């Protein structure tokens, strides 16, 4: 069952919980999202390598370029949030209430 | 029946492209011509019903109610000025077109072949009445009245749709003949009991019975005269019409499961006739009168005797006429004095000498005067329920005593004994109001001569 | 915000939805959702207030974690039977993660906490385009992967979506949060049918998009955010009143008006199975989500709130906007009752 | 909806990344090639439920 | 220091008399009020009520009553002139019945 | 419900829909569509403050033409869909005699029911 | 006359109304020819 | 619809109708002092148009016919009643003030549109910043409850913060006694019944609050009282200056496109006038609004989009 | 969950008693843990000991509702000796609603909870007894 | 008489139209012309019809 | 004019950010009408 897949899926769930529970910061949350991206990259790439499935080796590089420009958009939004305030806390977003 | 559907459509742009101070004459004249043409329908004979399509067909239950609708339209369309005669031309045309559209969906509903089509046009009747009573309610709780009306009538009426879809896809089509000629008994399971409770409880909401009747009196005391008379007469008697049609299915389980509704209807008929004996707010007495008489109608429908169904449809038509007229006299007195109360507007025997005759004659048609149609209906319901049980006639006669008591108290309260001599604004009675009273009473007496029309399917 | 740049960004939203629809490969599905996100962020922040900034932030975090959960489900699918086709999946865990990703993508009741917030601090054009396209495009993907879904997922999320989008909604005087809770209720109504007959789901999607376009067009004709502004638009012009009346009563789903064709046909092809308690529960909650429509109507066009003057000054200047398509969409959204056998337009 | 302009225009944009046993760039096999060839030729014109059974 | 309103002191009670003493029911136009009275008492009574009374006063025999009278007269005359009792019970012939056995 | 011979392009109407008879002119549904177009034109003259029942007769005629044209093609699609549904249904009826047996039409001389009188 | 700052519309244009009437007559003639060719195809095939 | 985004794409730009004639010059003076003299003189000399003073019925005078509508539709202001008795219980200061705010905002939008469209430059008089000076002074004298001043502050925060400030403000400084001598040489008895401490508070707010809140944005020319009838000095000061402050130094095209889109379709300008906070002096009841709007539609020109209106024309509504 | 509701409906009803009350405590404890998890995830009661207090309060009330529901179901089934009618679960739901009102210390809430819990318990009994496929055929 | 006032002609012509279309529907639904077991005589005297 | 219309205080109830104030929802201030938060 290719034992390394177990610990890499474990690392995925670790990075997912690190994305979801997060305190007073957004850069750490986006950086944990980047780690989750790396987890998906490594997992799909070990699959494509062991299966000799050569023509669809575009999944890791295209996954990572697209989610990298996602990260770029998120950094621009974080800079805009820290521009309209002093800091970039999860706090002080309390306006625009539910 | 398309010859009755399409001129009801064509009477609507009449109201738009008729000029100022000429919409009135054209709409009244043409709706009265529609009433004559409606009276030409009465062809129904013997063995079958009459089929005006695979879409439209008329039982002899639907014929007098249909003529009642197309007769109560011009009476209302004349009845609803002097409280909107000062309003705008566009809002006036919108109100008149709203009444025409409500007539259209009522004709749709009374000549409904299919029960799915009946449900759609049932709540299509429900739609414009909220707009009418909310926009011209002329009081401060018209919002509360229209909202209770809406959510009561939907939230009761809504799982009826689910039961009708289930019958649609377990027994084929829902023409009343092929729902008939095929209907099989449905035994005492629990799902059959819930299907029965869904259908009968939707119409229980619509009549209303006692546990669900505060639906009604706000929607009558906080509403204009057009919405009040159409609401009472045509909507409650349409609910009774619908129960009459849908009760042909579910034959065995009504004996098992139909005892507590009889009970709540009888004891609430007594309590409602008791509550409309001591109230003020003159409009509300006729509302609780309508609750009492339709509880009597409900007892008559849920017991399943041909005498009971003849008495039921006679009581429906007679009480529709009587309660609509008595609403109209209440609005006439409210236009005389801006009160709505009862102990204020006293006197009125000395002043207004002719109005006493209409008050007395409407109160006697509410009294169950014996050649009238109201006593014919109540009498056959009493005969059928004494065939049902030998003991329940006490409640019927006690309803009779209290009904005579509150109706004649309503007569001798407002219009008997001493003017309060600080009123000094009431004008002598117009020709319009007495024309409306003569349009109410004279069909009822002419049906009292020959009531072979209004007795329904089991003639 | 040049018009060339706006035409380019709207064309990329169109292109993202087309790539979602048209492909038989999972990578273009993920790229379509992702390009749809990347393009729909600068339709928001067309102003420069911090409301739109925080709204785009919330939308970006929820949308992006939904996209990453989608990619996780697809990589589990290739861990099992290995091909990139858009068909029946081969793991209940993978279908579980994928339906939760699309549930975060278009809004269910454990997931809907971004929807009223992101619709509050944006203008009406951005709310219109996000509601219509973001609830159009993943319905195609659910329509394609419907034969391999655990039923309790879809149906629990749908029941809960209808009841929470009903209950939350009786306490908002804002317009956009009312429309967002209505969107959540209609996502639930489309999702609950999806394992039974999906023609009802696509037809309900068409009807809800036409209704929402009429609603937001009648709010674009006169800049309103609260119901008091709706009463002042009673005072300035009378036809907006009756059309808010008719479109609110068609959002409610009343039988002679064309908002009843979505609910009742769903009742039909739900109860031709043996599910009856679920239709009566869903339709009693459909009775529930009509009350805020009705108090909206009582605010607009049935009672009349007292209006401030300077309407005396506003009367000289007629409403000289252009509407996107108001009258055609109004009469098609409200007068389309007897064409229910245009159900079979779809197969 | 699952629109098929993909099939209408006659453009093979998405039928080469998709499955194994296609035409690889150098004409090389996969690891489990013949298994998918037999499985696909089993379940080709079959309505995806008796394809399971 | 407040009023909270600005509208008219309302209303003036519209006495519909005192400008037309010959007036019928509704407002002060002289001609169309006469036309309303004439059309409701002509096309509501003189052509509706009395012609409806003559129409449903007599028509074909509604729900087949007098036909039933005459057919019952003929059938009772027949069944009394031919020995058998009038209204034999068991309206469906027991030759044409098949009971489930026991 | 899906293909049903999934060669199946986007294909708004196949050539096989020219075998069933086309919908007639002044069928009541396209007349209802024309009335809905006329009401659309009336309310379009009502949205802007131009006078109703005038000043837009080219827009009235354009709305009626556009709705009647589109509704004509949608009605042809409706007729095609119902024809192929009935054709597939009767093909499946003919292709499987086992599951759909002839029911014994026992007449009412020998069909017993319960009675349950309402006294 | 009667108008300070003369209205941007109301004075009738002459390209758009002719364009709408032309395309509407074209659309009617096209649907009539389509319907007649469809009826003749139905009677040819049956 | 004359301008649109398609005009911005096909048609070239919005820049090349600039500059050094096209500018916002704004004469601001004290009441019965800053008047038609210097404004019409710089309009004669500089080659630059002159909008009139923002009266009560400017909305009546800017569209349709030039006849002013009666006071039931353009009010209910009654400026004569304000100069007579500014302590009524019906409330006539603030209704007048909000009507003047709508009037100033409409005429400032007209001047901004005429500046951004081809020029050639515009003079204004008693603009919106002088309007909040009028409100602050009228509250200094104690005519309005403070809550309603907070309402006007809310309207001012919503409306003005999307526009651009004027280029230059030609201020006139006149002392109190000269204003009183002019207003008692004039001869209008309603203006004869004015007081003087209200004028004093106008001067004190209009100097102490206004000029530091200009802050060299809207570059000022604070002229003396007898420095009128002097064409060369004001024209030579205007021509002999250069600009640093204000956002007008760079826009460049896109913000001006947003302004040209915003100022056209003037209901976009007027969407933020009625907020409301329910203002017990100001909010009209339902029945009065009904009969006033109906009698307003009874007018021959006002009803149903006067580009299409019958009985005046236009004989082309297609048969 | 499915396994413990199957543990509840595995018992003949009938009487194999206090297995029923043990399974009903399991149902109530699981439901209270669900509600406490959401109500500590969306409120953050500040502080953690008060969070333990709120979780213990919700779980104890829901487990008490379940326990008393199961006990009076067992007692009504032993007394009436009729495993068929849903009136025993009607009494069960009313007892659970009255103990809910005893825990929240409001009598009208207890009466309304009596009514609705009795009706829903009778409906669940009749759904298991007659046989009503909830949520799914999923076929046609 | 028509173009003088054309408003009163609307609904009687509408009723005549509805009556005509009900007769058209009755001619459309003309199956079982002489196939009932009760109302079945031989066709007589001239041409082909017993109800229309 | 003898027809009741809703007063000022009938529309005061449609104020604030929420409809039903409780012990926990009082701090929901109404949103700015410009949709512009002050810096
Ligand atoms: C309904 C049952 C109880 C009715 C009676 C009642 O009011 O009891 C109050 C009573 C507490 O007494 P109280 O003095 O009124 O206390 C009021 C609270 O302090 C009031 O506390 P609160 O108002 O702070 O509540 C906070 C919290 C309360 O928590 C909730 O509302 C969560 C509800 C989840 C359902 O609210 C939220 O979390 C709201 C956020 C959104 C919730 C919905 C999110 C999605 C739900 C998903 C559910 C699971 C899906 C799984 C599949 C995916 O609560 C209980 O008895 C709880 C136990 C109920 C056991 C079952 C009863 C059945 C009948
Ligand atoms: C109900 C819905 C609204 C209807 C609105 C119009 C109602 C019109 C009712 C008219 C009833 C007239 C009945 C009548 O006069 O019968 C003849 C009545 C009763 O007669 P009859 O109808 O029993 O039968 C007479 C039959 N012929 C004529 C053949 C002898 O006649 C008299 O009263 C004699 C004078
Ligand atoms: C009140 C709700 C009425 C719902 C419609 C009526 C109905 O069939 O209810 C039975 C439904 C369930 O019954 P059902 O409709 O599934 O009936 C199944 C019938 N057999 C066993 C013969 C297959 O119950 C409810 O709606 C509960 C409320
Ligand atoms: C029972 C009873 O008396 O309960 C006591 C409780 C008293 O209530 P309180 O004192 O407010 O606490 O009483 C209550 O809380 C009352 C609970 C409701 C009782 C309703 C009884 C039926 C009423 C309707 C009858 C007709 C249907």
């Amino acid at each position: 069952m290719s034992l390394v897949y177990m610990n890499i899926m474990m690392a995925f769930t670790v990075s997912l919980t690190g994305l979801l529970m997060y305190r007073s910061h957004l850069m750490s949350s986006l950086l944990c999202l980047e780690g989750m991206m790396l987890s998906l990259f490594i997992l799909a790439t070990l699959m494509i390598l062991n299966s000799h499935f050569t023509l669809a080796s575009m999944m890791p590089i295209i996954l990572l370029v697209f989610a990298a420009c996602e990260a770029a958009l998120g950094l621009s939004l974080l800079v805009m949030v820290s521009n309209t305030y002093g800091t970039d806390y999860v706090q002080n977003l309390n306006l625009l209430q539910c | 029946m398309l010859k009755y559907i399409i001129p009801t459509m064509m009477l609507m742009p009449l109201t738009w492209l008729s000029k100022n101070s000429m919409i009135w004459i054209n709409t009244t004249l043409h709706s009265l011509l529609i009433s004559l043409t409606s009276l030409l329908l009465l062809n129904q004979f013997g063995d079958n019903s009459l089929n005006f399509s695979l879409t439209f067909f008329s039982d002899s239950l639907s014929t007098p109610l249909l003529i009642l609708t197309m007769w109560l339209l011009p009476l209302m369309l004349m009845a609803s000025q002097h409280h909107l005669s000062k309003e705008n031309l566009a809002r006036k045309k919108l109100f008149i077109s709203m009444l025409i559209l409500l007539q259209l969906f009522l004709i749709m509903t009374f000549t409904a072949t299919e029960l799915i089509f009946f449900y759609i046009m049932f709540e299509a009747t429900l739609v414009p009445t909220l707009i009418i009573i909310t926009r011209w309610g002329n009081q401060t709780e018209r919002l509360n009245a229209g909202l209770y009306f809406l959510f009561y009538t939907l939230a009761g009426s809504l799982p009826l749709l689910v039961a009708l879809i289930y019958i649609q896809n377990t027994m084929g089509s829902l023409n009343f003949l092929i729902l008939q000629y095929w209907v099989q008994p449905m035994p005492n399971s629990w799902s059959n009991t819930f299907m029965w409770l869904a259908c009968m409880m939707a119409f229980m909401v619509k009549m209303p019975l006692y546990g669900l009747h505060l639906w009604l009196p706000k929607a009558h005391v906080e509403a204009p005269i057009a919405g009040s008379m159409v609401l009472a007469a045509i909507l409650l008697k349409l609910g009774g019409y619908g129960m009459m049609r849908i009760t042909l299915l579910l034959n065995p389980i009504t004996d098992f499961m139909a005892y507590p509704f009889i009970m709540l209807s009888l004891w609430g008929m007594i309590m409602t006739s008791s509550i409309c004996l001591r109230q003020t707010d003159l409009k509300s007495l006729i509302a609780y009168s309508s609750v009492s008489h339709m509880a009597l109608v409900i007892v008559a429908i849920l017991i399943q005797t041909p005498w009971s169904y003849m008495g039921a449809t006679a009581l429906m038509i007679a009480h529709g006429l009587t309660s609509s007229m008595l609403f109209c006299l209440a609005n006439s007195n409210y236009e005389r004095v801006h009160s709505r109360t009862m102990i204020l507007a006293r006197g009125l025997q000395t002043l207004l000498p002719l109005m006493a005759a209409w008050w007395l004659l409407a109160s006697l048609t509410n009294l169950a005067l014996p050649p009238s149609i109201n006593l014919i209906g109540e009498l056959f319901v009493v005969m059928s329920t004494f065939s049902w049980s030998n003991i329940t006639i006490i409640l019927m006669g006690l309803n009779m005593v209290i009904t005579a008591l509150y109706s004649l108290y309503m007569l001798i309260t407002t219009q008997r004994g001493k003017h309060t001599h600080h009123i000094n604004n009431i004008l002598p009675s117009f020709t319009r109001e007495n024309a409306l009273m003569s349009l109410h009473m004279l069909p009822l007496l002419l049906l009292s001569l020959n009531p072979k029309i209004i007795l329904g399917p089991l003639y | 915000m040049n018009p060339i740049i706006l035409i380019i960004i709207l064309m990329t939203v169109m292109l993202g939805t087309i790539i979602v629809m048209i492909s038989t490969h999972w990578l273009l599905i993920w790229i379509g959702f992702e390009m749809n996100m990347l393009a729909i962020i600068p339709i928001m922040m067309k102003k420069h207030n911090p409301r739109a900034t925080e709204a785009s932030t919330k939308y970006f975090l929820t949308q992006s974690t939904a996209s990453m959960l989608l990619m996780m489900a697809i990589i589990i699918n290739l861990m099992f039977s290995g091909q990139w086709t858009v068909m029946k999946l081969f793991n209940p865990m993978a279908s579980m993660l994928m339906t939760m990703a699309l549930a975060m993508k278009l809004g269910m009741a454990p997931f809907h906490f971004w929807v009223p917030e992101v619709t509050q601090g944006i203008p009406l054009s951005s709310g219109l385009i996000l509601l219509t396209w973001q609830k159009l495009a993943p319905m195609s993907v659910l329509y394609q992967i419907l034969p391999s879904i655990n039923l309790d997922l879809i149906l629990t999320l749908s029941i809960l979506s209808i009841t929470i989008g009903g209950w939350g909604g009786l306490n908002q005087t804002q317009l956009r949060k009312i429309m967002a809770y209505s969107s959540i209720a209609h996502m639930g109504w489309m999702t609950a049918v999806l394992l039974y007959n999906p023609t009802m789901t696509l037809l309900n999607l068409i009807i809800y998009i036409i209704m929402t376009s009429t609603m937001f067009t009648l709010f674009m004709a006169n800049s309103t955010t609260t119901t008091l502004s709706l009463s002042h638009t009673w005072n300035k012009a009378p036809i907006m009143t009756i059309l808010v009346l008719i479109t609110l009563l068609s959002m409610g789903g009343l039988p002679p008006l064309s908002g009843f064709m979505p609910k009742w046909m769903i009742i039909q092809e739900m109860t031709k199975n043996d599910s009856i308690i679920l239709p009566t529960l869903m339709a009693i909650t459909a009775l529930l989500n009509l009350y805020f429509y009705m108090r909206l109507t009582y605010s607009t066009a049935l009672t009349m709130f007292p209006s401030t003057n300077n309407m005396k000054m506003k009367w000289q200047f007629p409403t000289t906007k252009r509407m996107t398509l108001l009258p055609t969409m109004t009469v098609l959204s409200t007068m389309l009752l007897p064409l229910t056998p245009i159900l079979s337009i779809l197969e | 909806p699952f629109f098929d302009v993909q099939k209408k225009l006659g453009v093979d944009l998405d039928h080469w990344m998709t499955i194994q046993s296609a035409e690889q760039p150098h004409r090389i096999p996969a690891r489990c090639h013949a298994f998918e060839k037999e499985w696909i030729e089993c379940a080709h014109g079959i309505g995806s439920i008796r394809a399971e059974k | 220091p407040t009023l909270r309103w600005q509208e008219d002191p309302e209303p003036e009670d519209e006495n519909l008399y005192e400008k037309n003493p010959d007036s019928h029911g509704y407002d002060k136009d002289p001609a169309v009020d006469v036309w309303n009275m004439r059309v409701v008492f002509f096309f509501g009574f003189s052509i509706v009520l009395v012609l409806g009374s003559t129409f449903v006063a007599y028509l074909p025999d509604y729900r087949m009553q007098e036909w039933a009278r005459r057919e019952a007269e003929r059938l009772v005359k027949y069944r009394e002139a031919h020995g058998l009792p009038l209204m034999e019970s068991n309206c469906f012939d027991p030759s044409k019945i098949q009971l489930p056995e026991d | 419900m899906t293909g049903r011979q999934a060669r199946a392009p986007l294909q708004f109407l196949p050539d096989e829909a020219r075998s069933l008879p086309p919908p007639k002119l002044t069928d009541p549904r396209l007349a209802y569509i024309g009335f809905l177009g006329y009401c659309s034109g009336l309310i379009d003259n009502a949205i802007r403050r131009r006078p109703v029942l005038s000043a837009g007769l080219h827009r009235q005629f354009l709305y009626i033409t556009s709705f009647v044209f589109v509704g004509y093609y949608l009605l042809k699609r409706q007729d095609y869909m119902y024809a192929v549904r009935d054709h597939d249904m009767f093909s499946y009826i003919k292709s499987h005699p086992e599951d759909f047996p002839e029911k014994d039409k026992k007449t009412y001389r020998e069909v017993f029911e319960e009675f349950h009188p309402v006294r | 006359k009667f108008y300070i700052q003369e209205p941007p519309h109301g004075s009738p244009n002459w390209l758009k109304v002719g364009l709408t009437l032309g395309t509407s007559a074209f659309l009617w003639i096209y649907l009539i020819k389509q319907h007649n060719e469809d009826v003749l195809e139905y009677k040819r095939r049956n | 619809l004359q301008y649109g985004p398609l005009a911005y794409i096909l048609g070239e730009k919005t820049t090349k109708k600039m500059t050094e004639n096209s500018k916002l010059i704004t004469v601001d003076g004290n009441i019965c002092s800053g008047k038609s003299k210097l404004a019409k003189e710089v309009a004669e000399k500089l080659g630059l148009k002159h909008f009139p003073e923002a009266g009560i019925h400017y909305a009546d005078s800017t569209t349709g016919d030039g006849k002013p509508l009666p006071v039931r539709f353009s009010g209910n202001c009654s400026l004569e009643k304000f100069y007579d008795d500014p302590k009524s219980n019906d409330g006539n200061s603030y209704r007048l003030q909000a009507w003047l705010y709508a009037s100033r905002l409409l005429q400032y939008a007209d001047a901004l549109e005429h500046l951004l469209s081809t020029g050639q430059g515009v003079v204004l008089e008693r603009s919106i910043y002088s309007d909040f000076v009028f409100l602050e002074a009228m509250y200094r004298q104690g005519f309005i409850r403070k809550q309603c001043v907070d309402h006007y502050n809310q309207v001012k925060k919503v409306t003005v913060c999307e526009y651009l400030p004027p280029h230059v403000v030609i201020y006139v400084d006149v002392p109190v006694s000269e204003v009183q001598s002019r207003i008692q040489k004039k001869g209008n008895p309603h203006e004869m019944k004015i007081t003087s401490a209200y004028l004093q508070d106008i001067e004190n707010v209009y100097k102490g609050t206004f000029l530091p809140e200009m802050s060299e944005k809207c570059e000022v020319l604070q002229y003396s009282a007898w420095e009128a009838e002097d064409a060369e000095k004001v024209v030579e000061d205007i021509q002999y200056l250069k600009y640093d402050k204000g956002p007008w130094l760079d826009q460049d095209d896109r913000k001006l496109h947003n302004l040209r889109m915003l100022v056209q379709d003037k209901l976009e300008v007027l969407n933020y006038t009625s907020i409301p906070v329910f203002l017990p002096e100001v909010t009209i009841g339902a029945h009065q609004s009904d009969r006033v709007f109906q009698e307003f539609t009874e007018l021959p020109g006002r009803k149903y989009r006067a580009g299409y209106n019958e009985d005046v024309g236009d004989k082309w509504i297609w048969l | 969950a499915k396994t413990l509701l199957h543990q509840y409906w595995d018992i003949p009803e009938g009487t194999e008693c206090h297995r029923k009350t043990y399974a009903a405590t399991s149902i109530g404890g699981a439901s209270g843990l669900v509600v406490s998890a959401y109500s500590v995830a969306l409120k953050t009661p500040t502080s953690f000991l008060e969070g333990v207090a709120r979780t213990g309060r919700y779980t104890f009330t829901a487990a008490a509702i379940g326990a008393i529901f199961g006990l009076t179901s067992c007692i009504s089934a032993q007394v009436r000796e009729k495993p068929d009618d849903p009136l025993n679960y009607l009494i069960g739901g009313c007892a659970g609603g009255l103990t809910l009102g005893a825990r929240t210390r409001s009598y009208g809430i207890g009466a309304a909870a009596c009514a609705y819990m009795g009706l829903t318990a009778a409906l669940v009994k009749m759904g298991q007894l007659e046989g009503w496929k909830v949520f799914a055929e999923p076929k046609v | 008489v028509v173009r003088d006032h054309w408003i009163h002609v609307l609904v009687p012509v509408g009723f005549v139209f509805g009556y005509y279309l009900d007769r058209k529907n009755d001619e459309k639904l003309a199956a079982f012309r002489n196939k009932s077991l009760l109302y079945k005589r031989e066709l007589k005297p001239n041409e082909e019809v017993t109800w229309k | 004019a003898r027809q009741w219309q809703p007063d000022v205080e009938w529309a005061e109830q449609y104020g604030g950010a929420v409809m039903y104030p409780t012990k926990e929802t009082a701090h929901w201030k109404p949103p700015p009408w410009n949709d512009v938060d002050p810096p």
